[PDB]
RNA sequence: GUAAAGCGCACGCAGGCGGUUUGUUAAGUCAGAUGUGAAAUCCCCGGGCUCAACCUGGGAACUGCAUCUGAUACUGGCAAGCUUGAGUCUCGUAGAGGGGGGUAGAAUUCCAGGUGUAGCGGUGAAAUGCGUAGAGAUCUGGAGGAAUACCGGUGGCGAAGGCGGCCCCCUGGACGAAGACUGACGCUCAGGUGCGAAAGCGUGGGGAGCAAACAGGAUUAGAUACCCUGGUAGUCCACGCCGUAAACGAUGUCGACUUGGAGGUUGUGCCCUUGAGGCGUGGCUUCCGGAGCUAACGCGUUAAGUCGACCGCCUGGGGAGUAC
């Protein structure tokens, strides 16, 4: 069953990416949408948006730049059944900096980047590059 | 299955209000009914395994309810027993 | 849309998702293509044709199906375009070096029965030499005239001549095919999808990539 | 999946993991600080012996623990919900699903009598065998046990093993339809419990056909076989034991994504239903196949593709799944 609803958010991503679908929908929350948002607000997502009244959705569009899709590739991280938490000197940086580490902080979800600067270490979430 | 007559009838005894055979209460009763009927038919042939396998599946199911009602609400659980005898 | 209502759709069911974007709608047991985004490729396509044609473009007509084949002769020809509708030699485009030998030789037996050339040997010699020229003709006539690979590159349908397309693309040649439901749009560069035959469509664009190609040459 | 490796299959305690919202808490988590983390090593910068090895000043590091002060996204606790997960009620549908008891017809064999006469049976030929004490064939009647032709399928049910005449009784699951109801009660599961083809074992029944053993007859160089004539266990039944199999999809279970084509089975809705017809919307199931995956063969929305939760198992061949 859905023991992990994040996964499933990244997943679906991908798997569209691949099938050159327009968009992609699926149950929101807030942590769904915080992720969402650092994918667009980093490039990787044109928008999104969150439909349904008492039953959430989220309209969340892929992006594609060339003869390609924007997300290349898309994992997650601190899964269940096994945590990670990094230190404000831990964060790792995807893709040599070409990529982005969502990472969950005491102050909100940002990139591995912004979080680091900020002084704040958090729980990593993926590595969307 | 149960008889309707019976269904309804103890759907009522143990029915949060009327017509509410969702309550736990209400399902707990109503597979302890299927249960200790049931066993007068097992009691008998013995060897028909098959429907033994279901039997045992309303057993396990009465518990993850009983159960669950105990973790949410450890006062209809202690009285439940009570009208059904069970859990000793 | 002139000319266009004049074809529409084709293939009952079979097509192919791939063709799926560029499908208008199903009816009677067949979908039909959505020439409202049709009409772009229409123009933009042969657009870029007049451009390289504007020097003796190297236009290669391709279409070995019955109903085109007897018609690529004419439009095909009907300007500074080579043709081929006669079954596509394996390797007539990519292995070009091993293929002209072909012609060379189809060339001079022409010369033979040019003048008194081919007045050689009892009728025997000369049937056997003459047939020779017919099918020799038949493949590489449309196209003997070519010491160069082409510039571009226009098939018909790009199913029934895949092998053409496969050769062009690998050797990075543009090509222009004519895309319908059950066809493979992953290859031609420059999709085009109408009915893969229809006696008018066939001839409509041939005639009509003909002109904007005859026109490119100033 | 085929190289070593998915427990034969289910139920399920501990354990691991847990949809969604608000509040709350601040334990994990993140930040700061303070202790402490011996010196020496190591490392960086710099000194001293002609250099180097070596010696040394300072710092870094000692990624660890504890306390105090914060931060609150996420995980955890608590409070309150919610409904899509899971489940309940109502009415049906299809089914070789299971347990029990009946009962029909086809055939085999055997017994009895009629008719009838020199063969029958068998093989590649034969022979053993059965026949004038009358077989075989044919007919009539009776006994008995086992299994259900056709329908029957590229079909259905089941967790697995498996499950076929028809009738009844007891009983499990699955699926659909509208709604109504509980309110995450879920997923997995070491150990554990139960189910387990055939063969085998115990007691007691049964015993037509088939048939290990065994006995003849052939074949052959031999023939402790294949073939033939016989035939005991057993095969059948009841209750108990045994737990294996190429227990095989050689592919663990739950959930979510990911182009298509063709066929079967089963529920429901809607249609000029005028009809087979056609148009939807669910379950299960075959064949082909795209991307992708794979060492290849091939798998391919029922994945062996893309992912997540949990468990099981592999670590070269022989010795050995043997010994102890
Ligand atoms: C008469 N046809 C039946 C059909 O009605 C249906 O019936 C069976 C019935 O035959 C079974 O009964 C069978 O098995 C019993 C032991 N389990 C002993 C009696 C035997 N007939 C029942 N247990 C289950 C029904 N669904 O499925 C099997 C069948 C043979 O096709
Ligand atoms: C894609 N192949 C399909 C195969 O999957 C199957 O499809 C059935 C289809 O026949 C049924 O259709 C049935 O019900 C229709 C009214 N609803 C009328 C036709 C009837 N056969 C559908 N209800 C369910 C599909 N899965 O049978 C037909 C087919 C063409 O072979
Ligand atoms: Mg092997
Ligand atoms: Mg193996
Ligand atoms: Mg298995
Ligand atoms: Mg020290
Ligand atoms: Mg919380
Ligand atoms: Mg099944
Ligand atoms: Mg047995
Ligand atoms: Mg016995
Ligand atoms: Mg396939």
């Amino acid at each position: 069953s859905m023991q992990d609803p994040i996964a499933d958010m990244l997943t679906r991503i991908r798997n569209g990416q691949a099938a050159n679908k327009a968009a992609v929908t699926m149950p929101s929350s807030k942590l769904k949408v915080a992720i969402a948002n650092v994918l667009k607000e980093e490039g990787f997502i044109e928008d999104f948006k969150v439909e349904g009244d008492t039953k959430p959705e989220l309209e969340l569009t892929l992006k594609y730049f060339q003869g390609k899709a924007v997300v290349e590739s898309i994992q997650r991280v601190s899964r269940p059944g096994l945590r990670i938490y990094k230190r404000k000197d831990e964060l790792p940086k995807v893709m040599a900096g070409l990529g982005i580490a969502v990472v969950s902080t005491s102050k909100g979800v940002m990139t591995d980047r912004a979080a680091r600067q900020a002084g704040l270490g958090g729980e990593i979430i993926c590595y969307v590059a | 299955s149960l008889s309707t007559e019976a269904t309804a009838k103890i759907v009522s005894e143990f029915g949060r209000d009327a017509n509410d055979t969702g309550s736990t209460e209400v399902q707990v009763a109503l597979l302890t009914a299927q249960i200790n009927h049931l066993q007068g038919h097992f009691a008998e042939h013995k060897k028909d395994h098959h429907s033994r396998r279901g039997l045992l599946r309303m057993v396990s199911q009465r518990r993850k309810l009983l159960d669950y009602l105990k973790r949410k609400d450890v006062a209809r659980y202690t009285q439940l027993i009570e009208r059904l005898g069970l859990r000793r | 849309m002139l000319k266009a209502g004049v074809h529409f759709g084709h293939q009952t069911r079979y097509w192919n998702p791939k063709m799926k974007p560029f499908i208008f709608g199903a009816r009677n047991k067949v979908h039909i293509i959505n020439l409202e985004k049709t009409v772009p490729m229409f123009n933009e396509a042969l657009a870029e044709l007049n451009k390289i044609a504007s020097r003796k473009g190297k236009i290669l007509f391709v279409g070995t199906k019955r109903a085109a084949s007897e018609a690529v002769k004419d439009a095909a020809l009907s300007c500074d375009q080579f043709f081929v509708n006669h079954r596509w030699l394996g390797g007539m485009l990519t292995n070009w070096k091993t293929v002209r030998q072909s012609i060379k030789r189809l060339k001079d037996l022409e010369t033979q029965s040019q003048d008194g050339t081919f007045d050689k040997l009892t009728k025997k010699e000369a049937l056997m030499r003459t047939r020779e020229l017919e099918k020799l003709e038949n493949s590489l006539g449309g196209i003997k005239d070519m010491g160069g690979l082409p510039d571009a590159l226009f098939v018909i349908d790009a199913d029934h001549e895949h092998i053409a397309i496969k050769e062009a693309n690998n050797l990075g040649i543009p090509v222009f095919a004519i895309v319908d439901t059950n066809s493979d749009p992953d290859g031609v560069d420059f999709v085009i999808p109408g009915n893969d035959d229809a006696i008018r469509a066939v001839t409509l664009y041939l005639g009509a990539v003909a002109a904007t190609v005859r026109e490119g040459r100033s």
